[PDB]
């Protein structure tokens, strides 16, 4: 059922005058992220850049230039107001970037079948000593 | 710091001639603080004045200007 | 992009403690990119010469400033 | 980017996910505890570093541990 | 009023109590026998 | 009756049962110790009744009771410095002759050689001389006798009780409801009309009947066993008339409304009294008699229970306008369901009225023989600017505290604080601006003076013989508040200070009071004030503003107002909670205010305060501060290093005590940089490597030792770094004042 | 005359600091009422005074040139001299009762491990434990080597260490 | 005689100046 969605900038942004927290000039030449969500009703949200604004019924669009401020949206919606939120990565050339649930299902939830990346199969008193590790071409933990 | 104060100190009342004005001063932290830092310090903050100035007036804006990075340091 | 010609991890640093990393790194030779232990040592080596040419120039500084300012 | 290894001592019990205020973590099948999960750490390219996943991790002796290395705009935490 | 013996015997109280006990003692002390630079007999 | 009283009965039985359970306010900490760090949030957690409980009534109850706890403290205090008045003082010498007897209140015990501290304060006794201006207060209130210090004092631990009984009463066996403490309107209008206003009517009681027959008696030059007692005071009428000859026609005049006919004894003189230094007690009896007039008209203000009045409601959401979108709406609210967004205001405005007070104490004095006791001067002047900075920077706490925990975004759209933290960046960025400006050209006048008067160059100077940076704007309220008594202001007899212009107020060859002109150097330390408190206010702005999010932590809010950071991330998030920012603003207060502090006590001693012969008046360090305050070298020569000399040779005499001080709080001040420098995962590890050793010894303790907090070593370190620069500041200027002034 | 000093009693820079300080005493005392309450604590103060500088040179304390008591701090020049009430004898007044309160907080510490919680009997002191431990350990130093020599008084290697 | 009214404005004003300038330059290069 679920195939990594798509945006479109024609859904509405919530209700909101203007902080001066927004976006600069690295949303313009390096990227800026945008966060869609589907609103029941109309009520008071906090801005992670400072302000209330208030989301209208139905999908919302609203942009940032942190995965940080994104992810405190998406952890104040999925607490105080029970929505499922999603949010993407935008880069200036239009290629746009699926960013949270790879899978559909949040994080904290087993999907079975994603990949388990940077996992060492031995406990972290068995680390080497930095002397095995030295002159590795880099500088290097002896985590590797 | 210690090591040069007692240093400074002993020699300052040895060449001045009174080892006794040492050796009753240091025995408590007033002596060190009126009987060296407090008097040894008048012809190091004279350096200049609105009267005029001298030669150790590049010594005395040297002590403030040691008095204002050690400051921005903290 | 190009300053810490040692570490190519500072050179990717598009903030302004790349300079100060910059500087500040670039003396501990043993953490810098592509090092072995012979450039290690050849480059230490090289460093005591720097330092000694130093300190003849400096004392060679103050003879010259005693011999022509002096009395 | 920094170097975000997790370790055996692993119980599954997802905290370090929900610390987590970057995406960077998330909880993969595994049989070597009784939550039959263990965390991964595939988004280490968004990771600034904060810690919070090794402040809530309950294992004695940190099961995740966040190695801070090299600093990107996304690991500066840079709006700008 | 165990409760309030309990209370007593809490750290704060106890340490201003027997604060004030070896203060008390020893100025007393000092009272009595003036200026004790050294052990005399 | 919506306005009226609702109270609960027996709401918390009285047992001593939860005093043997420490921590049984808390969640967390009713489980008892397992680590030190236990018993620090026993006491920092200890008064925090916000995260105690959620219910609203219950805090309001506990913070309700808990002022009684405080006001029984105060009178506890008071009582008992009426009681060192009475029983331990020269007052009754002092009263004969207050121009060459120092006052006294404070005796210590022979022990241990302290009674060298006895000094000979004069009127044949010996004690600590006092500066905190209590005689001058006895003489204003017409006192003459350590009998009515006694019975006062006796009638303050009555008071106290009274307080103690009363905190009991209200939180234990009837305490007030939640909709009690929400009539705001009945609260402003029985403290205007009932504390204010009730409170001058009968102070104006007190000067009318006592105060200024006796100080009239003593001005006139009698015994004070020879004057009448205040009581044959208010029951003949003839002795008043022998001294105001308007008591004859006795209350007639008031409500005739032939009130010219009280100017005998209610005037508008201005200036000082020349018999004794102080303000006419006749002027300050008019003076509480309008205010009176004043707060008891103010306290029929609000609406309450009959439809005449305001409601504040209706006040804040009718003032709104097109700038500002919704306006004040939802103030109210925010007003009345948080104590925290309370305790900023008053706390603010509470702290502007300490420096208010201080100021104007110096330029009017208000008592009897309190201009030419220069200690008691610079100490109440110091004091209550310290007083008033501390509640300043708790403003800038208790407004985060109200960001951080109460603050509801969904009472808040669009509103002023919404409209405030959505352009927080222009309000911190514009006054960074306007802080490193006024850094500049203020420090560095100071740089370039010095930098001039050492390179031999003191033509190139910022002076009054130099360059010249006169202050016209002060210069000229000066003009216009020395000509006021001409004609904006009629009915003056005098100038309302002498620090506008004239000439001086001496008593007993000591000046009391003279004009203060103001040269370059006013001018230079005037910016170095307006430099510090803009960035006593960026700092403690920055950390209201940004106490829920920045750019750096969108999610700060949820990490609470006291946090330590937010790890090493994101390049490092050292100090970024609201508590550091205040933290760090604490530190600028203490910058600013010793800088003010030292402004008057070298501006006093170089232009008003020195003894008089009327013979070209020679102050006490000569008139040194418009001509050697321009350099940062003249502040450390002719004010610390010449007046640090008589604080450092004060042993073997009664000073010697702050010779002692200024060394221990030197000790203090520098012990704090212990804290402030270091770091918890250093002493911690020091504490493994010497649990380890009571370990070996079998005396390790139950309880853990842990090192201290973050926010907790940094709270010890700001601690410790303001009582150590302030008891030094204390022990220098009271020891310089008492010898020299 | 041990190192270069002088008997306190034979020094005159002693007794000039005597002088000067009932001087300071005497020009202080000149301005009062002789029977007033500042007189008699001025007098006493001197008579306090006086009492001190004669058990000062009662007891052999040594001056140097600057008429000051010393402390010679040497066994074996103190025995020798009869200076060991200065620093030898002191030196172990202290130490029974520096001893005596590790003693006792030591006591009190393991008779309270083995409870149900000590913790609470650390913030709360058990004060009838506390005062019977306080009565018995008046012979601390027997009852301490007679815990060295058990080996009760230290612990083995059951210690917590970090990586050795 | 003339050589520390010419030295000294050149070490302190023209020779930092290209100290200021040429190393500055070094900083931001792009790296090929
Ligand atoms: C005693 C003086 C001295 C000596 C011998 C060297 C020697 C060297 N430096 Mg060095 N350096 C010095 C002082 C010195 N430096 C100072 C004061 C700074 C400024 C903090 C630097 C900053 C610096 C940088 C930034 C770099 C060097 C590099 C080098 C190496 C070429 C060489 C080993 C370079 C290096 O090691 O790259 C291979 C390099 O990139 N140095
Ligand atoms: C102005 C001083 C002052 C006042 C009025 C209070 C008032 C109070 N404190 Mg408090 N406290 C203070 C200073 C003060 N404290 C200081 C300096 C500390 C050390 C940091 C503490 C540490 C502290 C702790 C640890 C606790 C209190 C508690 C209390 C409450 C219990 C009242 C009570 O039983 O009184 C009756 C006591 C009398 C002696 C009667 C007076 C006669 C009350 C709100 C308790 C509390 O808040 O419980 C909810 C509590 O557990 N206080
Ligand atoms: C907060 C107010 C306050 C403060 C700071 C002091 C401070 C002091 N009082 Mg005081 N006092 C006060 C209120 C206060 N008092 C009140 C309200 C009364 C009336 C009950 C008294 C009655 C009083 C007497 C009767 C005496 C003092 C004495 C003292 C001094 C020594 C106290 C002592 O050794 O404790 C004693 C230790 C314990 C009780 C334990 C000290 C300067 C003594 C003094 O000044 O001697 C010259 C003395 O004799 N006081
Ligand atoms: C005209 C009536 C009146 C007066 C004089 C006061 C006076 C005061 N109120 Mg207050 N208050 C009033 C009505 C009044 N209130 C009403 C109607 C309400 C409900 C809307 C409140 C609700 C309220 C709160 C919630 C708080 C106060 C507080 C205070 C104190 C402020 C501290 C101060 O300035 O100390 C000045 C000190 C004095 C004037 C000393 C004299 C003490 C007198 C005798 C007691 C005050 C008069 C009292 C109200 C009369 C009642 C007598 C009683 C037997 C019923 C002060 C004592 C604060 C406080 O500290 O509480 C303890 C506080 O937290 N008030
Ligand atoms: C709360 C304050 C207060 C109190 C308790 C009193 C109390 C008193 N005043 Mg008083 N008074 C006051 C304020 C106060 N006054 C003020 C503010 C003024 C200035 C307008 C006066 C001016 C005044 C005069 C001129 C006279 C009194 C008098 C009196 C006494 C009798 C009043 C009477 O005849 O009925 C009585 C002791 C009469 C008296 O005999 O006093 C000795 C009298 O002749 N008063
Ligand atoms: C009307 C005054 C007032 C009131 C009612 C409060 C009330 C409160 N404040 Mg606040 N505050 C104030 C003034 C005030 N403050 C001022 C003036 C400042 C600036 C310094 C602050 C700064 C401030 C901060 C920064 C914080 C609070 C916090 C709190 C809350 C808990 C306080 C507590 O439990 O401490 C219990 C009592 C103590 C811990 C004792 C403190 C000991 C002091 C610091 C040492 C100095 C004592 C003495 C003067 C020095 C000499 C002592 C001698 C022995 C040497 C409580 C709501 C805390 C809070 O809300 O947490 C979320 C918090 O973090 N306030
Ligand atoms: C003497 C020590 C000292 C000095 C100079 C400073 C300097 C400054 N602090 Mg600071 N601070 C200090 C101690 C000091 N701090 C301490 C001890 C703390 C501990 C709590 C803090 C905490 C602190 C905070 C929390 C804040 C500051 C802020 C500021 C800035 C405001 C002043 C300004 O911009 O004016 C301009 C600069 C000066 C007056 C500095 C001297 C410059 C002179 C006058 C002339 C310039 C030199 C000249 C061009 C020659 C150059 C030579 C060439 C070779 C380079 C400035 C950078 C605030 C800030 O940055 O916002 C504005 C701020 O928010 N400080
Ligand atoms: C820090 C170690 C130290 C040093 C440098 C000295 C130094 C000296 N001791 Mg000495 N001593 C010491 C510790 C020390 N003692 C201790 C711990 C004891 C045992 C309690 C003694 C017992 C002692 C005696 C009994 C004698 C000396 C003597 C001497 C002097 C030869 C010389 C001044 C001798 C002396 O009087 O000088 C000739 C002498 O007879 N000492
Ligand atoms: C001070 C001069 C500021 C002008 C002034 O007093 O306020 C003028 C204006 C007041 O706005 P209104 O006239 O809408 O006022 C309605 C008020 O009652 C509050 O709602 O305030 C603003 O435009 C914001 C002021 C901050 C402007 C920042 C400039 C610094
Ligand atoms: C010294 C220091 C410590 C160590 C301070 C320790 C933890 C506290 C000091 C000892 C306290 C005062 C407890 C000792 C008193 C006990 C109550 C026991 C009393 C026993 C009798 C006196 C009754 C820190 O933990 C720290 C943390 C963060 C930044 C800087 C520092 C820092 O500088
Ligand atoms: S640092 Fe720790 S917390 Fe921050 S993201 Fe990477 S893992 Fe999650
Ligand atoms: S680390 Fe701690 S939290 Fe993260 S998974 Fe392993 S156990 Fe659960």
């Amino acid at each position: 059922a679920w195939t990594v969605p798509t945006l479109n900038p024609d859904t509405p942004s919530p209700i909101f005058g203007g902080s001066t927290g927004g976006l600069l000039r690295k949303a313009q030449t390096e990227e800026f992220y945008v966060i869609t969500w589907e609103a029941k009703k109309e009520q008071i949200f906090e801005m992670p850049t400072g302000g209330a604004a208030i989301m209208r019924q139905g999908p919302n669009l609203l942009k940032f230039g942190k995965k940080e401020q994104c992810l405190a949206l998406t952890t104040q919606l999925r607490n105080k107001f029970k929505l499922t939120p999603c949010f993407y990565r935008v880069f200036p050339d239009g290629k746009v970037q699926y960013l949270h649930p790879a899978d559909g299902v949040y994080p904290e939830k087993v999907n079975a079948g994603r990949v388990g990346a940077n996992q060492n199969m031995r406990r972290i008193g068995q680390n080497v000593n930095p002397i095995k590790v030295k002159f590795s071409g880099r500088m290097m933990s002896p985590a590797e | 710091g210690w090591v040069t104060f007692y240093w400074h100190w002993k020699h300052l009342t040895l060449w001045q001639g009174n080892v006794a004005q040492f050796d009753e001063s240091s025995t408590y932290l007033m002596g060190w603080l009126r009987d060296y830092l407090w008097l040894n310090s008048s012809q190091l903050i004279n350096g200049y004045n609105p009267f005029g100035m001298n030669s150790l007036s590049v010594w005395a804006w040297t002590f403030l200007f040691g008095h204002l990075i050690y400051a921005t340091g903290f | 992009k190009l300053f810490p010609k040692f570490s190519q991890g500072l050179a990717q640093d598009p903030t302004t403690r790349r300079i100060w990393y910059g500087l500040a790194m670039a003396h501990d030779f043993e953490s810098h990119d592509g090092m072995t232990e012979e450039n290690l040592y050849q480059k230490i080596f090289a460093s005591h010469f720097g330092q000694l040419s130093i300190i003849f120039l400096w004392t060679s500084g103050n003879l010259f400033h005693v011999a022509w300012q002096g009395n | 980017a920094h170097i975000v290894k997790i370790y055996d001592t692993c119980i599954g019990c997802t905290q370090c996910v929900r610390a987590c205020p970057l995406d960077v973590l998330e909880m993969v099948p595994w049989d070597g505890c009784k939550a039959s999960q263990m965390a991964s750490a595939p988004r280490t390219e968004d990771c600034v570093g904060c810690k919070r996943c090794e402040t809530a991790c309950p294992t004695d002796f940190l099961s995740v541990r966040v190695y801070l290395g090299s600093e990107s705009t996304r690991s500066m935490g840079l709006s700008y | 009023m165990k409760d309030f013996t309990t209370y007593l015997s809490t750290a704060p109280v106890i340490a201003t109590i027997w604060f004030t006990f070896t203060a008390g003692l020893l100025i007393e002390i000092n009272r009595y026998f003036p200026d004790p630079l050294v052990f005399s007999f | 009756k919506k306005v009226k009283i609702a109270v609960d009965r027996n709401p918390v039985e009285t047992s001593f049962e939860k005093w043997a359970k420490p921590g049984h306010f808390s969640r967390t900490l009713s489980k008892g110790p397992n680590t030190t760090t236990w018993i620090w949030n026993l006491h920092a957690d200890a008064h925090d009744f916000d995260s105690h409980t959620s219910d609203l009534e219950e805090i309001s109850r506990k913070v309700f009771s808990a002022h009684f706890g405080q006001l029984g403290i105060i009178f506890i205090w008071l009582s008992g410095m009426y009681f060192h008045g009475a029983r331990f003082s020269n007052y009754e010498a002092w009263l004969s002759d207050p121009t060459h007897i120092k006052p006294s209140a404070q005796v210590v015990w022979p022990i241990v050689g302290q009674e060298i501290l006895n000094g000979d304060v004069g009127g044949g006794f010996q004690g600590i001389q006092i500066t905190s201006g209590f005689f001058q207060l006895w003489r204003a209130s017409g006192i003459t006798s350590e009998l009515q210090l006694y019975t006062t004092a006796i009638g303050g631990l009555v008071m106290a009780a009274a307080m103690f009984f009363a905190g009991w009463f209200h939180y234990h066996k009837a305490a007030p409801k939640l909709e009690w403490f929400q009539n705001v309107e009945s609260m402003l209008n029985h403290h205007l009309g009932g504390l204010l206003g009730l409170g001058s009517l009968a102070w104006a009681g007190h000067q009318i009947h006592v105060s200024l027959p006796v100080n009239k008696l003593l001005d006139a030059g009698v015994d004070p066993k020879e004057i009448p007692l205040p009581h044959d005071l208010l029951l003949n009428r003839a002795i008043m008339a022998d001294l105001y000859p308007s008591f004859a026609k006795g209350i007639a005049p008031f409500f005739t409304l032939n009130w010219s006919e009280y100017s005998d004894f209610l005037t508008f003189k201005g200036g000082l009294n020349p018999v004794t230094g102080g303000l006419w007690l006749s002027d300050t009896a008019h003076h509480h008699v309008a205010i009176a007039v004043l707060f008891l008209v103010a306290g029929h203000m609000y609406r309450t229970n009959w439809g005449i009045g305001h409601s504040m409601k209706e006040i804040l959401e009718a003032h709104r306008g097109p700038f500002t979108g919704e306006g004040h709406v939802g103030l109210y609210e925010i007003l009345t369901t948080s104590w925290h967004a309370q305790l900023a205001i008053n706390l603010a405005l509470f702290g502007s009225l300490s420096i208010i007070v201080a100021h104007h104490m110096y330029a009017m004095p208000p008592y009897p023989y309190l201009a030419t006791d220069y200690g008691t001067q610079l100490s109440l002047f110091t004091h209550h600017t310290w007083i008033g900075g501390f509640c300043i920077v708790g403003a800038g706490a208790h407004a985060a505290i109200f960001m951080v925990r109460d603050y509801d975004p969904t009472n808040n759209y669009n509103n002023l604080l919404d409209r405030v933290i959505r352009h927080r960046d222009a309000i911190i960025s514009h006054l960074n601006w306007v802080c490193i400006f006024l850094g500049f050209h203020s420090f560095g006048l100071y740089i370039h003076n010095d930098t001039m008067s050492a390179l031999g160059r003191p033509q190139d100077m910022f002076s009054d013989t130099a360059i010249q940076l006169q202050p016209v704007f002060a210069q000229w309220i000066q003009n216009t508040h020395f000509l006021a008594p001409q004609l904006t202001a009629p009915n003056a007899l005098a100038a309302t200070s002498l620090t506008w212009g004239g000439d001086l107020v001496a008593v007993g060859g000591k000046v009391a009071m003279m004009p203060i002109s103001l040269g370059t150097s006013d001018f230079m330390v005037h910016h170095i004030h307006a430099f510090t408190i803009h960035v006593t206010v960026l700092i403690l702005l920055k950390g209201v503003l940004f106490a829920r999010s920045s750019r750096l932590i969108p999610d700060k809010a949820n990490l609470g107002f006291r946090f330590p950071c937010d790890g090493p991330g994101r390049g490092g998030t050292c100090q970024v909670s609201a508590w550091d920012h205040v933290f760090l603003g604490l530190f600028w207060m203490y910058n600013s205010l010793s800088i003010v502090i030292f402004h008057f006590s070298w501006k006093m001693q170089s232009d008003v305060w020195g003894t008089v012969t009327a013979s070209g008046v020679s102050h006490i360090t000569g008139g040194n501060f418009a001509q050697s305050a321009n350099t940062i070298n003249g502040w450390l020569r002719d004010f610390l290093w010449a007046q640090s000399s008589q604080v450092i040779q004060s042993y073997g005499s009664a000073l010697s005590a702050y010779g002692l001080i200024f060394l221990g709080a030197h000790f203090v001040w520098a012990f704090s940089l212990m804290f402030l420098f270091s770091g918890r995962g250093y002493w911690q590890e020091l504490i493994e490597s010497i649990v380890w050793a009571h370990n070996k010894l079998k005396v390790a303790p139950a309880i853990q030792p842990r090192a201290l907090s973050i926010t907790q070593g940094r709270a010890v370190g700001v601690a410790h770094y303001l009582l150590g620069g302030i008891a030094t500041t204390w022990s220098f200027f009271l020891a310089r004042i008492i010898s020299v002034g | 005359d041990i190192a270069g000093l002088t008997p306190c009693s034979e020094s005159k820079a002693y007794a000039k600091l005597e002088k000067k300080e009932l001087k300071t005493l005497e020009k202080r005392l000149k301005q009062y009422e002789a029977d007033s309450a500042p007189a008699v604590a001025l007098k006493a103060t001197m008579e306090r005074t006086k009492a001190r500088f004669a058990n000062y040179a009662k007891a052999g304390l040594l001056c140097g040139n600057d008429g000051l008591p010393h402390l010679i701090a040497d066994p074996g020049l103190a025995l020798k001299y009869g200076h060991a009430g200065e620093v030898f004898i002191p030196t172990f007044g202290f130490l029974y009762v520096a001893g005596y309160i590790g003693y006792v907080g030591r006591q009190y510490l393991i008779a309270v491990k083995g409870e149900a919680k000590p913790t609470d009997k650390e913030i709360i002191i058990d004060v009838p434990l506390a005062t019977k431990l306080a009565w018995q350990g008046a012979g601390w130093p027997l009852a301490a080597v007679q815990e060295l020599q058990r080996g009760t008084l230290l612990e083995k290697e059951e210690n917590i260490t970090v990586s050795p | 005689s003339w050589a520390p009214s010419v030295f000294v404005p050149l070490t302190g004003l023209v020779l930092p100046a290209i100290a200021m300038a040429t190393l500055f330059v070094y900083i931001e290069k792009e790296a090929p």
